[PDB]
């Protein structure tokens, strides 16, 4: 069995972050690997480790069983789900049960607001512009529906935002977001 | 594609004294490929309770087996070998020759 | 060749009952294959693997439900007869060149979901919301932010276009959508999106912006006698003209 | 003080008959240890020797999801040595393996050995310094090219000189009582007058282990190299062997003759005469 | 012990 600690982890963009894995088997000779799991759910290989011998490296302890993925210089493609795996004379992988890996992102000039945005052809509200600090948290009411946070990336402009969006029928855009500790600096229009 | 005929030696496990209790013992080497006959005879007649080694090889590659059976020798009773195999034309017969 | 694992179909939408059958042509030179299936509460799950089209060990395959063959060195097929939901899984198919101690690698995945009754599946409504003109002066910058709602099951895939486009800059969407009703456990789904670019570009008229969201549900051989449009598998968009002020 | 441990795998495909046929054994110097038969109803590792029997049911069922791989192994290798020398499907063919590992008298890893035949010739064998390979023809080149990019040779030694020689030495000490054991030859001669031309002295060495023996006969100091038949060493069946060699000896010269035996169970060699 | 590795020719 392969064991993962925490089951998630948040690092800062552009920082170093170590994931642990230690198994357990009495087996002589066995495979150790790092598979990545984004949310396309395809599933990709980081490292592979033989037992007799980029910024993904890991620290191989064969005296603690212990087998760590260590990324250097985060990259916001990097969150994704990551699994340890394990193979002996089973000839089958064992998996752990997977550490999900979150990137904030670095945002030079944050500049919290909540806009109103109202259909073409019903309103939503679109909270966008602050630090990778705030948490968005769902509503307690289950009659407005507010979405986690979504990392944007304005490649032409060299330029990234975080944003939710909050909407119902029932709503003010100035209220919608109580369940979340909105930032001070926060601009209502 | 190699063919080696097996070299055929029929003997007893201990001494054979006459009314002791032995084991008869066709050893076959230096054969190829693997598919081999071996029946070991008692007066001409098939002994069916045999059983032999698990299959082998020395360091040339050739095969080798050990057809034994329980028996008790008789001044009267005559044992042999007999080894059906694809270098050999005829089934190829070896006596057990006690007094040697 | 643009290839690795390759399995079809990418999508499932069927009733208990039916006949599932899933294929996997596997990378050229790879001699092994492998069979597994992804849920959220039993993760990860060995069906069954092939070494030369041999089939080596099948201990995850349920039994008399499932049953996998492998013809060619170059195909592969999972079959599921009679289907169930709770079969309703991603079947990944992987491969690897000569053993499993080798680097295995995987496919996109088929997304199954058996249900129980047809008559759940909707397709989503689609609408595009315009940026505001406080975030325009404020920062000189214009989020369009599109929603399909009111979809089940939740096989969706949301892209946005500009001008016949197809863009990828500026633009993030949920990676998971969410329930409209929570409690329930069976529900409808909803999914949320945004597409940002300059203030100046969102004020020229000449721009035509469009959310486009892709739904899988029922093939053309499915049965449907109700006073509803099928839910198919189809594209519901929904569009937005530049403002200039 | 040198010990062996080796595994022998052979495997013969029967065309239109099915799958091939697979049967592997293990040995401990000259003591089989461990069996496995394709048609063999248990279709499971099975102990051929009282020390192994004492492992528990992870080796058990680790040793026979090996060899089973093995057995796989085998089976694709046949089809693609039948595709490498261009042969016709309906032949039937042998690939055979051999590999182990040897400690010496320090109970330190000593060599290694690892090869393959295919219908009982040569075709790949591993070299004595454990980091080259011998191709004896283009096919066994493809094999040579295929394992040197994938670094064989380096994953090989590695279990030679690990696990190999890890549980060669827990055999050892497990099998101390009959691995470590030295029974010497039981020796005796038979004299069979063919004629009054002449007579036919026989030397006989049995129950003896390990197998390695020499016998040699000797005219008044000479060695009778000629005119001097050796017979193969040939097991008992109870885990010795046996061993005669027989020369022809005219009448009234029988006290001329003197057989000399050499064994490693016996402190000074054996002298035997008729006289 | 047997060699865990799968080796094909």
């Amino acid at each position: 069995t392969v064991t993962q600690s925490q089951p998630e982890m948040s690092v800062q963009e552009a920082e170093t972050v170590t994931l642990s894995c230690t198994y357990d088997t009495s087996e002589s000779d066995y495979y150790l690997f790092w598979y990545k799991q984004p949310p396309s759910r395809q599933m990709i290989l980081v490292i592979r480790q033989e037992a007799y011998k980029n910024r993904f490296s890991v620290n191989f302890q064969k005296a603690a069983k212990s087998f760590s993925l260590k990324i250097s210089d985060s990259q916001l493609g990097d969150a994704a789900m990551y699994f340890c795996a394990f193979m002996d004379s089973n000839y089958q992988l064992i998996w752990g049960a997977g550490t999900k890996l979150i990137i904030k992102p670095n945002i030079q000039n944050p500049d919290p607001a909540v806009y109103q945005l109202r259909d073409s052809k019903k309103s939503v509200c679109l909270f966008t512009d602050f630090d990778s600090q705030t948490n968005v948290s769902q509503s307690k009411d289950s009659d407005v529906y507010i979405t986690d946070k979504c990392v944007l990336d304005m490649r032409s402009m060299d330029f990234k935002s975080n944003s939710a969006v909050a909407w119902s029928n029932k709503f003010a855009c100035a209220n919608a977001f109580n369940n979340s500790i909105i930032p001070e600096d926060t601009f209502f229009p | 594609m190699i063919q080696r005929t097996p070299k055929i030696q029929v003997y007893s496990r201990h001494p054979a004294e006459n009314g002791k209790s032995n084991f008869l013992n066709c050893y076959v080497s230096g054969f190829h490929p693997s598919d081999i006959e071996v029946d070991l005879l008692k007066n001409g007649e098939r002994i069916e309770k045999v059983e032999h080694s698990d299959l082998s090889f020395s360091k040339d590659w050739s095969f080798y087996l050990l057809y034994y059976t329980e028996f008790t020798p008789t001044e009267k009773d005559e044992y042999a070998c007999r080894v059906n195999h694809v270098t050999l034309s005829q089934p190829k017969i070896v006596k057990w020759d006690r007094d040697m | 060749m643009d290839a690795g694992v390759i399995q079809s179909p990418r999508h499932e939408v069927t009733e208990m009952g039916q006949e599932v059958t899933l294929r996997c042509k596997p990378i050229s030179g790879h001699n092994s294959l492998f069979w597994y299936r992804q849920t959220m509460m039993r993760g990860l799950e060995l069906l069954i693997y092939f070494n030369n089209n041999v089939p080596i060990d099948d201990s995850g395959m349920p039994e008399d439900r499932f049953s996998a063959k492998m013809p060619n060195a170059s195909f592969s097929t999972l079959k599921i007869q009679p289907s169930e939901p709770r079969d309703s899984a991603v079947y990944f198919c992987a491969s690897s060149r000569t053993s499993p101690t080798d680097t295995q690698y995987f496919g996109p995945g088929t997304r199954l979901t058996v249900l129980e009754d047809l008559k759940n599946v909707f397709p989503p409504e689609v609408a595009v919301f315009e940026p505001s003109e406080a975030e325009i002066s404020h920062t000189q910058k214009a989020t369009l932010v599109c929603l399909a709602t009111g979809f089940y099951p939740d096989h969706v895939e949301l892209s946005w276009w500009v001008n016949g486009k197809e863009v990828h800059s500026g633009v993030c969407t949920d990676p998971q959508p969410l329930k409209e009703q929570p409690a329930l456990n069976d529900s409808r789904y909803a999914l949320s999106s945004r597409l940002r670019v300059s203030a100046t570009f969102w004020q020229d008229p000449r721009n035509h912006f469009r959310c486009q969201v892709q739904f899988y549900g029922l093939s053309e051989n499915d049965e449907w006698t109700q006073d509803r449009a099928k839910p198919v598998t189809q594209i519901v968009s929904a569009e937005a003209w530049g403002r200039a002020d | 003080g040198s010990h062996s441990m080796r595994y022998f795998y052979t495997s013969v495909s029967r065309p239109g008959r099915g799958e091939p046929r697979f049967i592997a054994v293990g040995y401990v110097d000259d003591t089989q240890f461990v069996r496995f038969d394709s048609d063999a109803a248990s279709q499971r590792m099975e102990p051929r020797a009282p020390w192994i029997e004492q492992e528990g049911p992870e080796y058990w069922d680790g040793e026979t999801r090996k060899v089973k791989a093995h057995s796989q192994t085998h089976r694709v290798d046949l089809g693609t040595l039948r595709g490498y020398y261009n042969q016709s499907e309906a032949g039937s063919h042998t690939v055979q393996r051999m590999y182990g590992c040897d400690v010496g008298s320090d109970w330190r890893f000593l060599r290694g050995y690892h090869q393959y035949a295919y219908d009982g010739k040569d075709y790949i064998a591993l070299k004595e310094d454990l980091r080259s390979w011998t191709a004896a023809d283009m096919a066994a080149q493809t094999t040579k090219h295929k394992w040197e990019a994938a670094h064989v040779a380096e994953q090989l030694r590695a279990y030679l000189e690990g696990t190999c020689v890890e549980w060669l030495r827990r055999y050892l000490e497990n099998g101390k009582e009959t691995l470590q054991r030295t029974d010497a030859p039981k020796t005796h001669m038979t004299h069979h007058a063919v004629s009054d031309h002449e007579a036919t002295l026989r030397c006989w060495a049995l129950s003896f282990y390990p197998a390695e023996i020499t016998l040699t006969w000797q005219r008044d100091g000479e060695d009778q190299t000629q005119d001097t038949e050796l017979v193969e060493t040939r097991p008992a069946g109870d885990g010795t062997f046996q061993k005669w060699a027989a020369v022809v000896v005219p009448s009234g010269q029988e006290q001329r003759y003197t057989c000399h035996v050499q064994h490693e169970g016996l402190p000074k060699p054996l002298t035997l005469r008729w006289e | 012990k047997q060699w865990l590795v799968w080796l094909f020719l």
